[PDB]
Order: C-alpha cells, then sequence, then structure tokens
C-alpha cells in the first residue's frame, strides 16, 4: 500500500 | 519460527526499497547513503547521517518503521511460544 503512496503525491509536487 | 523462505525476500525487499528511496527525492523539486538509512531501522543502529530532505521520502520512512517494529515484537513472542 505504501509503494505507490510516493507515486500518488509526486506529481502533485510539480505544481 | 521463520523458515529460510522468509529471510530469501527480507535480503531483497529491504534493498529494492533503497534504490526507489534515492529516485523519488533527487527528481523533485545517493545509492550508499540510502542504503546504510534503510538497513539500519531494521537493525536499530543510528549509522549514517543522511535524513530524508524530501517529504515523499518522510512518508515512506514513516510506514517504514512499523515494518520492523511488527518483525521484531512478534518474533519474540513466537520464541516465548
Amino acid at each position: 500500500a505504501a509503494m505507490a503512496l510516493s507515486l500518488i503525491t509526486f506529481i502533485s509536487e510539480h505544481l | 519460527p521463520f523458515q529460510s523462505t522468509l529471510w530469501l525476500l527480507v535480503g531483497l525487499s529491504v534493498h529494492v526499497v533503497a534504490v526507489m528511496l534515492y529516485l523519488l527525492d533527487r527528481f523533485s523539486p545517493t545509492l550508499s547513503s540510502a542504503m546504510w538509512f534503510s538497513w539500519g531501522v531494521l537493525l536499530n543502529s543510528g549509522i549514517g547521517e543522511g535524513a530524508p530532505r524530501s517529504f515523499s521520502a518522510r512518508i515512506l520512512g514513516m510506514v517504514w518503521a512499523g515494518f520492523a517494529m511488527i518483525i521484531v515484537a512478534s518474533y519474540t513472542a513466537n520464541l516465548a511460544a
């Protein structure tokens, strides 16, 4: 469940 | 309590996330540094000074600590059982 936790938030940091 | 099949995955599960943490924090507004970070948590040794400056590694580091804690606590119960 934590493997994709950073992937979702990775996009949000760009904007 | 834990068969050799478990120890087969322990040595890789901790290692595979090490490169991932280096991948996430670097490309956001090295390999050796992350290797000491994750492994030290499992053995509870204060080795290295590398810290998760990026927020993504911190939240992943937070849940990662809980993964180590259950292993130690559960294994103690099995031996006492």
